[PDB]
């Protein structure tokens, strides 16, 4: 309600599966640009934003979420356009006079400005999913653990099909699932009433 | 100020994911075997300030007589023009403060006087204490090992040590210059140099690293990386181009 | 003429081959939404309209 | 129980995202059946043995 996202593009995951997954950790990079420069926030692309202000890694797994707002933010903002060397991914530079001259140019934001030159708020959510106890997780409620029946299970975003049996496998304090044979998850740990279940 | 050899003391965990009972290859920054160090000793008169190169990661070491080393300063100009890391160990808390620093001549305790526009400030909280620092995708990865070092004329042991991955930082800063903070009251610290290397790493049932290969130095290491094994039967084998 | 098509995306077939094909049956689902929510009408997507 | 249908207004003097867009989704299927809706391409003479 009351927020219409102009661009919601997820690389590595899909926006239809963000409910089912629990992330180990999430970072949110937040900034504000022009309306036509939203298309530059994608892995493997260059421009004035993806070269001199904010670059994305090629092994990216996240979601770019950008929405137009030409009325909330009115004024003047700064951007870099004259750097000698392109940035490494996920890096920051604050040297305004690294070339001696002012390398930070201004650009204004009024409601009565043409189409491409309007303020868009961009949030890049970079999250990683691995064998760790998750912190940020989806809104799906839990169910009763049923054993000795061929069931579909969704344990912390590890969707599978099998029979859960009480087992005594040796896990660490941080392990959430067990790889065995040719990389198959066959020993897992339920997040509520933590114990070891063999699939 | 002399030179010693890296007796297999630079092996760390490359990926944060979990693996067990496998032998896998990598093309990561690594400190290869039989390398060189630049370790300096503390006398009555000794080093004051030196900017050694932070070349895509650094292997730091000490022997730490009492509490001699206090931390590290990572930067690219070491002024109040570009921000700096300034890892310290005051009291019993380890803190990181990415701010603009007008620090003094020699970093010592009993390190900085002027600090403005902080972009990051976090509090974390005969001993070896060897570290590996690297920077990748705006993240400062630190891999530490608190080994109870053996006993002067200093050197390095030959016991293998899988350096446990410590905390990493979302700093968002590029680093090429580096400085060590010491204690001046009116020990040894050692500097390595990371480079891109293909390596082979084994894992046990506990997720611990058993042994390393570093197939860029020896023909037997290259053979071990070629045949995807650590035990090699008697015979002749063609090898790849890992050197 | 007099209709400017802002988005014409065909899944399964191509807009360059709509002349050459005769369809067995066609249905047209017709409605009206906001301008930023047109990007949600695609297979495998979530939003408010999807 | 509560009203689950929310309103949204449409005026000419409204910003970029909140403007009306007419959507038609044409879902057609192609199979072994006599077609009804077909393309505008004219037929030619049936020639054999070539
Ligand atoms: C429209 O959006 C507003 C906020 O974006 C929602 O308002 C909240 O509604 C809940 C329950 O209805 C209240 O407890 C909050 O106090 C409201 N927040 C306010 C008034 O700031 C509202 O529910 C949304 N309506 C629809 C139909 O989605
Ligand atoms: C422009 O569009 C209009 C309407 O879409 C077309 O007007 C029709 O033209 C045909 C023949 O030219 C007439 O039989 C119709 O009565 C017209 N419809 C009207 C007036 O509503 C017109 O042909 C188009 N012109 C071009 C060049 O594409
Ligand atoms: C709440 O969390 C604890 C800790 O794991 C768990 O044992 C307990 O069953 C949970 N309760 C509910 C209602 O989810
Ligand atoms: C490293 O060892 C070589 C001898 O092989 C020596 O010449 C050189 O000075 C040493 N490096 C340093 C920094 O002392
Ligand atoms: C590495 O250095 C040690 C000590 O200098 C030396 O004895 C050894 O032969 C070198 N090579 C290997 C492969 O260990
Ligand atoms: C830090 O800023 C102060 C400003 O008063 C300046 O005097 C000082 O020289 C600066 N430090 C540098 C450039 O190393
Ligand atoms: C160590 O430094 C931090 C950073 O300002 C400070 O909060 C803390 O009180 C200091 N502790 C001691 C013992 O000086
Ligand atoms: C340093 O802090 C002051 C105080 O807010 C601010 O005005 C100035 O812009 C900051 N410096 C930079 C380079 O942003
Ligand atoms: C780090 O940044 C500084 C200032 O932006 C620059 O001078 C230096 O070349 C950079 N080092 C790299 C990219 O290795
Ligand atoms: C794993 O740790 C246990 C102690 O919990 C130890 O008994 C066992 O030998 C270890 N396994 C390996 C391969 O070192």
């Amino acid at each position: 309600n009351s927020t219409s996202f102009s661009t919601f593009k997820c690389y590595g995951v899909s926006p239809s599966k963000l409910i089912d997954l629990c992330f180990t950790s999430v970072y949110a990079d937040t900034f504000l640009i022009r309306f036509s420069e939203v298309r530059q926030i994608a892995p493997g692309e260059t421009g004035v934003i993806a070269d001199y202000n904010y670059k994305l890694p090629d092994d990216f797994t996240g979601c770019v979420l950008a929405w137009n707002t030409a009325q909330q933010d009115i004024g003047s903002y700064f951007y870099r356009s004259h750097r000698a060397v392109k940035l490494k991914p996920f890096e920051r530079d604050l040297s305004s006079d690294e070339n001696g001259v002012r390398t930070l140019s201004t650009y204004d934001f009024n409601p009565n400005v043409p189409l491409d030159y309007q303020a868009t708020r961009v949030v890049v959510l970079s999250f990683e999913l691995l064998n760790a106890p998750a912190t940020v997780c989806g809104p799906k409620l839990s169910t009763q653990l049923v054993k000795n029946r061929c069931v579909n299970f969704n344990f912390n975003g590890l969707r599978g099909t099998g029979v859960l049996t009480d087992s005594d496998k040796r896990f660490q304090s941080f392990q959430q699932f067990g790889r065995d044979s040719a990389d198959f998850t066959d020993s897992v740990r339920d997040p509520q009433t933590l114990q070891i279940l063999d699939i | 100020k002399q030179n010693v050899s890296s007796l297999m003391r630079g092996v760390y965990y490359p990926d944060d994911i979990y693996r067990s009972n496998v032998n896998v290859l990598f093309t990561v920054p690594f400190l290869r075997f039989n390398s060189t160090l630049t370790w300096y000793n503390f006398w009555n008169q000794a080093y004051t300030s030196r900017v050694m190169e932070f070349g895509d990661g650094i292997y730091f070491s000490t022997v730490d007589k009492s509490n001699a080393v206090r931390g590290w300063i990572f930067g690219t100009t070491l002024d109040n023009t570009t921000q700096s890391a300034l890892l310290i160990n005051n009291g019993s808390l380890v803190t990181i403060q990415v701010c603009y620093f007008q620090f003094c001549a020699n970093p010592a305790f009993l390190v900085y006087i002027s600090s403005h526009n902080c972009t990051y400030s976090e509090v974390l909280s005969k001993r070896l204490r060897e570290f590996v620092f690297k920077n990748n995708d705006g993240f400062l990865h630190i891999y530490g090992a608190y080994q109870p070092h053996v006993i002067a004329t200093p050197s390095l042991p030959s016991t293998f040590k899988p350096l446990i991955p410590l905390w990493k930082l979302p700093l968002g800063l590029n680093i090429t210059n580096f400085k060590v903070v010491l204690t001046f009251r009116s020990a040894n610290f050692a500097v390595g140099s990371l480079k891109l290397t293909t390596i082979m790493l084994s894992f046990d049932v506990n997720g611990t690293i058993d042994k390393a290969v570093d197939c860029s130095s020896d023909p037997l290491s290259e053979l071990k990386c070629t045949l995807k094994s650590f035990n090699v039967s008697k015979g002749i084998y063609p090898t790849s181009n890992f050197r």
